[PDB]
């Protein structure tokens, strides 16, 4: 607890009896409090970075889960994800800072700056 | 030390964060997804949002839908007389990029042609969430803001 | 004395910017002024497909996605015979009748917002909350859902939607009641509202205002009656129309009108034919994803619907379906070819816009935020 | 059809279409006296203009079509007399008959550019003030002539220069055998 | 250079600059003119990440790419300056602040710039910017310091242009927009020394439009001083009569003695004393720029002006000064 | 004793049937002065004359309606007051008669439209009584 | 002002629909 | 307006009212555009006359009568704030083009 | 009908080519031929 | 690889040509594949019947997958 | 196709095809309402106007009373 | 002493409502795409839409032939008359199947 | 007219006990009084909101959020060049340029969707044929900088293999339509 400066403190009076399913592999907890009422409020995520936290940082394998578009909690769709081509998640880095930001292939900011130019000149 | 900077940074953005009262530029349906995004289920007067309707006092200013050549002036009248820790959403592809209408004679390409913009809800109807997630990031803009720190140089 | 009577609340009205000469409190005459919101729809729907040209629609009246798209799709089947199934045609319905009460949830809440009562709009909108919650589920955006193709309808229902539908339909007429104990018996609202923005029928027909700005001066003429478009022949529902046309009566309709759509919902529900979901025309229907990998003759319509088009014949034709705003009509001139040419919106608002000069003239400068209140004037369409 | 029997034969003078809409294809001076017809009659009350529809063919000599609907409230039909006026022919407006029909001359004379005769305040509604050109006609360019809109050193002003975007691309989707 | 375009705003102008003084009065006209005609701009800030964020339009989608850069610290100076072929230098300042001295903030970095330039070979033309009548033994330390700012970027490294703009009027200036806001007081103008200063101010339009200039030019204007005087020689009280023929004012201007005026100033002046604080940037009275403001050699001499780049300045009378409209 | 046309701005008549007979008596004298071989005249005096007789064979406004099958006779007033405006505005610019060229090109195209489209369905006959 | 005053007054509410209920 | 310009007569007599009207309306455009001091009267007068001459070889009656409109638009939206001024202040060798391009 | 017409200046003194676009080498069909396009 | 060269420039995830020339050719019985998609037929490409009639493994071009005649 | 996208093991024919999507239940949904169901049970004109009346009778003689214990 | 006559007990918080969440595929949906007479019979001639419609017939028409028409019009009787469509208003509070449809 | 109407709706309401029912409504608000109750209903029911980042509100496997080019199980990016996507799309978001890359079978050397510049309709899902191109159900990318908005040629895109998991499950969910 000790965030009496967050809505984090709405989170955590839910938890009082709602039961833990999963946990991710960033720390995630998710929840799921079902049953007792308020429809669309059970299903929900403790970020585990109280600090710092924002909505992204959620992988794809709960993501599903989370936004109730289905019924597989992430430990039962991480039979499924792809081990081949697989890839952790990268929280939406949106502007902390360059080479963690994204960068077309001609920004001058992204190292390899491509020219467009069709012709190749002489 | 710096450590009394550090924290008076944290202060003010934490003020700047927790109420953050937007003009809502709601032109379109990216103002019917922003009045879900102010509506029950999703909250904007949680996070301290407070949906303003005059540009005299507002420390954002969500423009959404198309922007249109003719509301460009008006839109840049009203970004030229907010307090200057002033920010701009874009919200919905018409307001953020060209958009559906990117190649309209009559649609701006993007409100990045008239304000400044801070941060692009993406998605041409965001979901209320998404919008409320761009809000979710414009706080941590202001979350790296330090102003002090900058004003002792 | 003129005043420039801009949006006062953003995010409900957006690009509101009439221009009234007023005579102390008194408006002596209002004029709006479009274009703010003019995007080159009229335009840009020339340069695309047919297909390209729906979500257009959605985007037109952005408070009633759906019947837009149910317009443009009645107005590339009256140029391609394109017969759609039954159980397409119930979807339809059952989804421009959910996006009736969608519009009206709003119209009136927003409108009841403008003239001061918070709560309405906050409960109604948690109403729209939840039929978005079948709009995001059946196409996938909770708001331009790009769902009414041409040929039938884009994609059947998930398997839980008429369930979930009907568990709203039992629910809605105690917010319906809600609305309306909140507001119908208010004597700060009736006196908001009666004898505000009167239109004498003369005046409703003279500026085509033709919706529930028709029903209020007390014109029977609903085009669901009128020209029903489609199972709405077999569907039973009253089109309640008003005695005095105050905006007290529009209102009083667009809260009943909430109720024949529940009505028109909760029958679309209990008849809906286990049926094809699109036209069986796969020259005027994508075929499914399973077909078209399976079937080479599939694979090239597929390929030739999604970037040549239909081609609709030569033809001009002006459909028109009973919108929630009002009688939205998309005149499609049709060039051979696979773009149209000169999709001419008929768009509410348009018209009933219109009808604010006259409307508010010698109304208190306050009444002419109600009176475009109860035009559900959306700008997308003006 | 009982109009076209009562109707003078001038007044319809060009054409005449018999589905998906019933429409007078009359000449550009009988059309508000046509317009006079199928309304403040007793057997065709039509009342109601719906929508004036421009429509514009390049490949005519009378470019543009300037579309009247009418709706009938009381017989519950819908005729659609058109005209045909080029860009530098002023058209009657029927204003003064149905006066929904303000608005929508506006926007055809903004749009197009086919004047509108005794129309008070035909003053182009859609495009923008400073708005040089006329949108919906063919020959007008999608992206719009000088159509881009930034701000710049002249302060709380948005200049209006010269148009350059992302090309539209064009697609020659139309295939052969039609 | 390598231009494929038509105008601007998409086109392209083989110009990737690094306008070290962007975010700043005369860095936004300077900007929109190198990004309105089409080419790349590299603008580097020093603090808050809203400084450049009036420069993020007038530039299409990467046309300005605003970083970030610490002024001592170079390895960032060749961060800012990696992918760059022209580099113009506007980071000047009129007030020493406590941390930046007047050479630290005028001449050692414009040097240090010139350097890390010269260093990454390929900075085609490095434009320097600094005051006219920057002279050696000039009274106004910020005067002497940007001379020896002009005699370092020349020494290490040549054929560098160097624009010598004089006061510079336009919007949010620093030469009308003082005066103005206090004339809020009453319509008091201090006008110090009695108004005999003769310097010629320049519509900051045209001395972006110079500097943009030599770089459009060919290999000349490269190490060749100019001095971006302007029109209308003006004395400091002349150009006041003109303000208050925008702001709606009647003139009330009062004499100030040299002396009373140093001694006005006397405060602002111990920056490297009050340590714990920071003053308040002094707009009006500026020890140093009534150094300047004492003799009036801020006159262009026989060195190049606006007609060696085929360009003519505005007036300062009508909109080139129409930004005071806002005062009355 | 009619109420009130739901209609607004229709006041009820109480003395229908007197102005009613009035206005189809104006009408079918005025419509004497358009030539006699045109549509208009043909279609102005049989309508106008099955209308003044079942008005004058009727008593109440209720059987005008009941028999006269066309709405409420407030509407009727407004159709007839509306035919002799047209009338006497048919008199000025006269377009009786046909020109020489007379180039008419009647186009038929037949495609069938789907019955699931917005057609004017005809609706009640005057059996609704 | 002899603007027309909007009077609150009116007739009392009586839900109107259309004739065609039950058999159109 | 009905086009009465059934000949170049009555086309160029409107022409000349529309000339006397702008000529006569310059005094408030001066005013609200604040060009008095910019701008001369005997130099609007020439722009607007040299906008008047530099349409005149128009044999078409309609195509000067649409002219005219134009023209009565662009003054009435300049004579209100409709349009802005910054504008009207604006409104009032082949080896030199090689050198830029190639068009 | 260039003035009225709204279009600047600029790009009335352009040089167009009326053509005819000939049939598409690739696929022996006419149903693209007969309409004559300003280039 | 070259042309993987024009979009990917992370160049530490293998490139997609390699993961696609790593995986075995898939032994078959007849002379004709199908190679419907990854396993699902409305999850993978439009079906692809590929010639096995040459020595060679003959790729299928949609999914780059590769089949034997394995005789 | 069609009658190898909805395979069904067996069925002979090409009708009796798996057709299985959504819809209301065999009977149908509930009987919905749409009516306005607003419960006028409250207290009546009296009852309203009497409490207010008796409350202001005895109320106001309680008041009398407590002057005079004031005074 | 509300609108609650034991029918707002039908109240807006669900709690079981989508219960099968969507992604979830208990029962696979089938959605069939044709008709069953249309999967081996595809002759499309017959079932053609876009096509299958009868030409434009755009015939002149001349004076003689207006004039022959207007002169065989005799006399315009009752049923050459465009039917009206007749709506009134009739006042009805919940008698629609009881306010239960 | 609106004399005698006024006369008589108010001779309507004119019998004792009537006028005072409707005298007791206006002097005590009876009709106001029963907004008061319901706003109060509802000022102690269970609010219908939703504390957004920690849950977040109910989507189904048909949402069209953030575009995603989807990958065969075995590497091998999905997206043959057809371009059909680059066609449907309503604001030409996608811009495709394809070469035959060495191994010889078609590919996309540039696959830029313009996400400022895209309606989010997913018509490129239904239009690519091997879905190549689906949306995933991010919606969760606003982005400090227009630039980074425009998703980079098949590199940004080429996130979906994280979402794949997810994008996998909806699409075998959605694929029975
Ligand atoms: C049942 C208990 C009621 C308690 C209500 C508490 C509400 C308090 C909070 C505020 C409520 C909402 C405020 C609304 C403001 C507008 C009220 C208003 O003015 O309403 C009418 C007037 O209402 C009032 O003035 C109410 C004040 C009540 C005071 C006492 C009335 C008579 C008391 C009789 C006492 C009987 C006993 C005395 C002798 C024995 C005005 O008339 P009209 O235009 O609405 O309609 C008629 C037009 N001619
Ligand atoms: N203003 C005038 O009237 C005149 C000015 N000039 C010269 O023109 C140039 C630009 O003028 P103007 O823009 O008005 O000047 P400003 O004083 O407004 O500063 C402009 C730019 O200089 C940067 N800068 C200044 N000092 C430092 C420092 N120590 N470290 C890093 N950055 C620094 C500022 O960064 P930041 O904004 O973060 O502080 C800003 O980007 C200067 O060389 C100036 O002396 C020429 C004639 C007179
Ligand atoms: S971007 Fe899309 S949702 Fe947003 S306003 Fe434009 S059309 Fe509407
Ligand atoms: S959803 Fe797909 S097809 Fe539609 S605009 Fe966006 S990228 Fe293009
Ligand atoms: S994403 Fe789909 S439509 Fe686009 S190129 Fe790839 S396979 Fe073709
Ligand atoms: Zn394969």
């Amino acid at each position: 607890r000790c965030l009496p400066d967050g809505n984090l403190l709405q989170t955590k009076i839910h938890n009082i009896g709602a039961t833990l399913v999963g946990v991710d592999k960033f720390g995630n907890k998710y929840y799921q409090k079902l049953g007792d009422t308020q429809y669309g409020r059970h299903r929900w995520v403790e970020y585990a970075s109280k600090d710092r936290y924002n909505a992204s940082q959620v992988p794809a394998e709960w993501h599903g889960w989370l936004h109730f578009i289905t019924d597989h909690t992430g430990d039962e769709l991480l039979s499924l994800k792809p081990k081949r081509y697989g890839l952790e998640h990268k929280e939406n880095f949106s502007g902390e800072g360059d080479a963690y930001i994204y960068h077309s292939k001609g920004h001058t900011l992204n190292p390899g700056q491509k020219n467009w130019t069709r012709y190749q000149s002489w | 030390a710096e450590f009394v900077i550090s924290k008076v940074d944290d202060l003010m953005n934490w003020a700047r964060t927790g109420s953050i009262w937007p003009m809502t530029f709601g032109l379109a349906c990216c103002a019917v997804e922003m009045m879900h995004t102010g509506a029950a289920r999703y909250d904007l007067d949680r996070f301290g949002i407070i949906f303003r309707p005059s540009p005299r006092q507002s420390d954002c200013m969500i423009v959404a839908g198309t922007l249109t050549n003719k509301m460009a002036p008006a839109l840049r009248k009203v970004y030229d007389q907010m307090p200057e820790p002033r920010w701009v959403i874009s919200m919905g592809s018409c307001a953020n990029g060209g958009g559906y209408y990117h190649y309209s004679y009559s649609v701006v390409r993007g409100c990045d042609r008239i304000v400044p913009v801070d941060i692009y809800v993406p998605g041409c109807p965001p979901t209320a969430e998404a919008l409320l997630y761009g809000l979710l990031q414009l706080q941590k803009k202001i979350n790296r803001r330090k102003d002090f720190l900058h004003w002792w140089n | 004395f003129t005043l420039n009577f801009g949006p006062q609340h953003p995010a409900a009205h957006g690009v509101l910017r009439l221009v009234l000469e007023m005579n102390g409190e008194v408006v002596e005459r209002a004029e709006p002024h479009i274009g703010l919101l003019h995007r080159g729809t009229e335009k840009l729907i020339e340069y695309k497909t047919y297909l390209q040209a729906l979500p257009y629609f959605d985007r037109s009246d952005y408070v009633s996605m759906m019947a837009q798209e149910h317009a443009y799709s009645l107005a590339v089947e009256k140029l391609l015979n394109c017969e759609v199934p039954l159980r397409a045609q119930y979807i339809r319905v059952l989804f421009c009748e959910i996006t009736r009460i969608l519009n009206h949830l709003l119209a009136l809440t927003t409108h009841a917002m403008d003239v001061g009562a918070l709560t309405p709009f906050l409960w109604a909108f948690e109403e729209r909350e939840k039929l978005l919650e079948f709009y995001e589920r059946v196409s996938g955006a909770r708001m331009h859902a790009s769902f009414i193709r041409p040929g039938g309808v884009a994609q059947d229902l998930p398997l839980g939607l008429c369930r979930d539908i009907d568990s709203f339909t039992q629910q809605f007429a105690s917010r319906i009641d809600e609305l309306e104990e909140m507001l119908t018996g208010n004597r700060i609202w009736k006196q908001r509202l009666v004898d505000i923005g009167t239109v004498t029928a003369q005046q409703a027909k003279d500026w085509g205002f033709s919706g529930v700005m028709l029903r209020g001066p007390g014109v029977c003429w609903d085009l669901r009656r009128a020209a029903p478009y489609d199972v709405y022949d077999q569907l039973d529902f009253d089109v309640p129309v008003g005695t005095r046309g105050d905006c007290y009566d529009r209102y009083c309709i667009r809260i009943e009108e909430m109720r024949q759509s529940l009505r028109i919902i909760v029958q679309c529900l209990n008849q809906m034919p286990s049926g094809m979901i699109k036209a069986d025309d796969r020259k005027l229907c994508p075929p499914s994803r399973c077909r078209m990998k399976l079937s080479m003759e599939s694979s090239i319509h597929h390929f030739e619907l999604y970037t040549e088009g239909f081609s609709v014949p030569a033809s001009s034709t002006y459909t028109a379906v009973e919108a929630p705003k009002g009688e939205f009509g998309v005149f499609l001139v049709s060039n051979g070819s696979n773009r149209p040419y000169r999709c001419k919106i008929r768009a509410p608002g348009f018209a009933h816009l219109q009808g604010l000069d006259f409307m508010s003239k010698h109304h208190m400068l306050a009444d002419v935020v109600t009176i475009i209140g109860t035009q559900d004037i959306v700008f997308g369409e003006v | 059809k009982y109009s076209w029997e009562t109707l003078p034969k001038k007044w319809v003078k060009k054409m005449e279409r018999s589905e998906h809409g019933n429409r007078f294809d009359t000449n550009t001076d009988y059309l508000f006296q046509l317009l006079c017809f199928l309304k403040l009659h007793t057997y065709t009350r039509v009342q109601v203009l719906i929508d004036i529809c421009g429509v514009d063919y390049p490949s005519r000599k009378r470019r543009f079509e300037v579309v009247y609907n009418l709706l009938s409230t009381r017989y519950n039909s819908r005729i659609r007399v058109q005209t045909s006026a080029d860009e530098v022919t002023r058209i009657s407006s029927v204003v003064s008959l149905f006066p929904s029909a303000g608005w929508w001359e506006r926007e055809v004379w903004d749009m197009f550019g086919v004047s509108f005769i005794n129309h008070p305040d035909l003053r182009r509604i859609l495009t923008d003030y400073g708005f040089e050109g006329h949108p919906l006609r063919k020959d007008f360019p999608l992206s719009g002539y000088v159509q881009v809109r930034y701000d710049d050193p002249e302060k709380r002003v948005v200049s209006e220069p010269i148009e350059m975007t992302q090309e539209f691309r064009y697609f020659d989707f139309a295939s052969p055998w039609e | 250079l390598a231009r494929k375009g038509t105008g601007g705003r998409s086109s392209v102008s083989g110009i990737v600059a690094t306008v070290f003084g962007a975010t700043g009065f005369l860095g936004r006209y300077l900007v929109q003119q190198l990004a309105k005609m089409g080419s790349q701009v590299l603008v580097p800030f020093r603090g808050s990440e809203d400084s450049p964020r009036h420069l993020k339009l007038m530039g299409d989608l990467g046309q300005v790419v605003p970083m970030k850069f610490d002024p001592r610290d170079e390895d960032s100076i060749k961060a800012v300056m990696a992918k760059a072929n022209v580099v113009i230098n506007l980071i000047g300042r009129e007030y020493e602040t406590r941390n930046f001295s007047f050479e630290d903030a005028n001449h050692h970095i414009a040097e240090k710039l010139a350097l890390v330039a010269k260093e990454h070979g390929g900075i085609m033309r490095y434009i320097q910017v600094s005051c006219l009548g920057a002279s050696v033994s000039s009274p106004s330390r910020m005067l002497r310091a940007k001379a020896a700012a002009e005699e370092a970027v020349l020494n290490a490294l040549p054929e560098a242009t160097i624009m010598r703009p004089a006061t510079m009027i336009g919007t949010e200036d620093r030469i009308l927009n003082p005066w103005s806001m206090f004339v809020k007081k009453y319509g008091f103008l201090p006008l110090i020394g009695g108004g005999t200063t003769k310097f010629q101010p320049v519509y900051v339009v045209d001395v972006a439009a110079a500097i943009v200039a030599a770089l459009k030019d060919d290999g000349s204007s490269m190490g060749k001083t100019y001095e971006l005087g302007g029109p209308d020689v003006f004395t400091t009280h002349e150009l006041a009569e003109i303000m208050y023929d925008m702001i709606r004012e009647w003139p009330r201007y009062v004499k100030l003695p040299f002396p009373i005026a140093k001694a006005m100033a006397a405060p602002r002046d111990f920056m490297v004393n009050k340590v714990p604080f920071p003053l308040p940037s002094p707009q009006i009275f500026n020890l140093d720029q009534i150094n300047a403001l004492t003799t009036d050699t801020l006159v262009s001499d026989n060195a190049l002006k606006f007609q060696d780049l085929d360009l003519v300045p505005h007036k300062l009378k009508g909109y080139p000064v129409e930004f005071l409209i806002q005062y009355r | 004793v009619k109420q009130t046309t739901g209609i607004v701005g229709l006041d009820v008549v109480p003395n229908a049937r007197a102005v009613l007979i009035d206005l189809y008596s104006k009408t079918l004298k005025e419509i004497q002065a358009v030539p006699e071989d045109e549509g208009y005249r043909k279609a102005v005096e049989s309508f106008t004359r099955q209308r003044l007789n079942v008005c004058k064979e009727e008593e109440d406004w209720e059987m005008i309606e009941k028999r006269l099958g066309c709405g409420q006779v407030e509407e009727l007033i407004e159709e007839a007051r509306d035919e002799l405006t047209l009338i006497g505005k048919m008199i000025e610019w006269d377009p009786w008669g046909v020109p020489d060229d007379y180039e008419c090109e009647v186009i038929e195209n037949d495609a069938p439209i789907p019955k699931h489209v917005p057609q004017h369905r005809p609706g009640p006959l005057p059996e609704q009584f | 002002a002899a603007a027309a005053a909007a009077a609150a007054a009116a007739a009392a509410a009586a839900a109107a629909a259309a004739a065609a209920a039950a058999a159109a | 307006v009905p086009p009465n310009s059934a000949n170049l007569t009555e086309a160029r007599r409107r022409v000349f009212d529309f000339f006397r009207a702008a000529c006569r309306s310059i005094p408030t455009i001066m005013d609200i555009y604040n060009l008095q001091d910019v701008v001369a009267p005997s130099q609007l007068r020439y722009a607007i006359s040299a906008q008047i001459r530099n349409n005149a070889h128009i044999t078409d009656p309609k195509v000067i009568d649409l002219l005219i409109f134009k023209g009565m638009e662009e003054l009435t939206d300049i004579v209100d704030h409709a349009k802005q001024r910054h504008h009207i202040i604006g409104q009032y060798d082949f080896l030199k083009n090689f050198y830029t391009s190639n068009y | 009908i260039g003035k009225v017409s709204g279009i600047p200046e600029e790009h009335l003194s352009r040089k167009v080519i009326i053509y005819s676009p000939a049939r598409t080498a690739t696929q022996s069909g006419s149903g693209k031929l007969g309409k004559w396009k300003i280039n | 690889g070259n042309h993987t060269a024009k979009w990917m420039q992370d160049r530490s995830k293998k490139s997609p040509m390699e993961l696609i020339s790593e995986v075995p050719p898939i032994k078959v019985d007849g002379r004709i594949v199908a190679c419907e998609g990854d396993t699902n037929p409305a999850l993978g490409h439009p079906i692809e019947f590929i010639c096995l009639d040459l020595n060679e493994p003959a790729i299928c071009k949609y999914c780059g997958l590769r089949y034997v005649q394995d005789h | 196709t069609e009658a190898m996208i909805r395979n069904k093991p067996g069925m002979a024919s090409v009708k009796d095809m798996p057709l299985l999507q959504d819809g209301p239940p065999p009977g149908g949904f509930a009987p919905v309402r749409y009516a306005r169901r607003i419960s006028n049970t409250g207290p009546s004109a009296m009852a309203m106007f009497l409490a207010v009346s008796g409350a202001f009778a005895w109320g106001m003689y309680q008041v009398g009373q407590g002057n005079k214990i004031r005074r | 002493p509300c609108a609650h006559p034991e029918y707002l007990e039908a109240v807006p918080k669900a709690t079981e409502y989508r219960l099968r969440c969507p992604a979830t595929i208990d029962e696979e949906a089938i959605v069939p795409s044709s008709d069953p007479e249309t999967v081996y019979n595809i002759v499309y001639h017959g079932r053609d839409q876009r096509r299958n419609r009868p030409p434009i017939r755009r015939y002149v028409l001349t004076k003689d032939n207006v004039v022959q028409m207007m002169n065989e019009k005799k006399s315009f009787d009752v049923s050459d008359f465009p039917k009206v469509y007749l709506t009134t208003v009739e006042e009805d509070l919940d008698t629609r199947g009881g306010g239960y449809e | 007219d609106d004399e005698e109407a006024e006369q008589l709706a108010k001779e309507i309401s004119k019998d004792w006990s009537t006028v005072f029912e409707r005298s007791m409504n206006t002097l005590f608000l009876t009709e106001m009084v029963r907004g008061l109750s319901l706003t109060l209903k509802y000022f102690f029911d269970p609010k219908v909101t939703i504390n957004y980042p920690f849950e977040k509100g109910p989507l189904s496997p048909r949402f069209r959020g953030e575009h995603a080019l989807r990958r065969y199980p075995t590497g091998e990016e999905r997206c043959i060049a057809c371009k059909l996507c680059e066609a449907v799309c309503p604001a030409q978001a996608i811009t495709i340029e394809a070469e035959e890359r060495e191994d010889g079978s078609r590919r996309t050397t540039r696959y830029d969707i313009d996400m400022t510049k895209c309606i989010y309709c997913g018509f490129c899902q239904e239009a690519c044929p091997v879905d190549a191109i689906v949306e995933g159900p991010n919606f969760e990318f606003a982005t400090e900088t227009h630039e980074e908005l425009l998703y980079d040629k098949e590199k940004l895109l080429e996130n979906g293999d994280r979402w794949e998991t997810e994008i996998a499950e909806n699409l075998r969910s959605e694929s029975l339509y």
